[PDB]
């Protein structure tokens, strides 16, 4: 018998798929402990999916502390020579 | 006596505005390609003090 949580099963589950989505998503870095559940770690098995923050958004968006020319939020993957 | 203009996009000045993609910045910039040459000196003189 086969639960949706046993090994040989997570590939099918759509949540497994969208959970490591988010978790590249929302990661800084491969270290897993600092960031993540001991919980979602395991039942999402994260040792396994490309984390180390190139896939957040965030590595990318500038965010400096005084904005004179509209430069926050500005995303360097999108620039022209990019 | 020759002036000599070339301009890559038409016959003349050329004048283009443009935003900065990032910076909120708006410029306006003008180019005109341009040289003179005597084809004979000797048709010419100056008057001097």
């Amino acid at each position: 018998m086969q639960l949706r949580r046993s090994p040989g099963m997570r590939p099918m589950d759509r949540d497994w798929h969208q959970e490591r989505a988010r978790a590249r998503e929302q990661a800084y870095s491969s270290d897993l402990t600092s960031q993540f559940s001991e919980s979602e770690i395991v039942k999402y098995e994260l040792d396994t999916a490309q984390i180390d923050g190139s896939d957040n958004p965030r590595t990318y968006i500038w965010n400096r502390t005084i904005d004179l020319f509209g430069m926050n939020g500005t995303d360097v993957r999108e620039l022209r020579n990019r | 006596i020759h002036t000599i203009l070339y301009a890559p996009n038409g016959q003349d000045v050329e004048i283009k505005d443009y935003e900065d993609p990032i910076r909120d910045i708006t410029g306006v910039n003008g180019r005109l390609h341009v040289d003179c040459q005597y084809s004979q000196g000797r048709s010419s003189a100056t008057v001097q003090y």
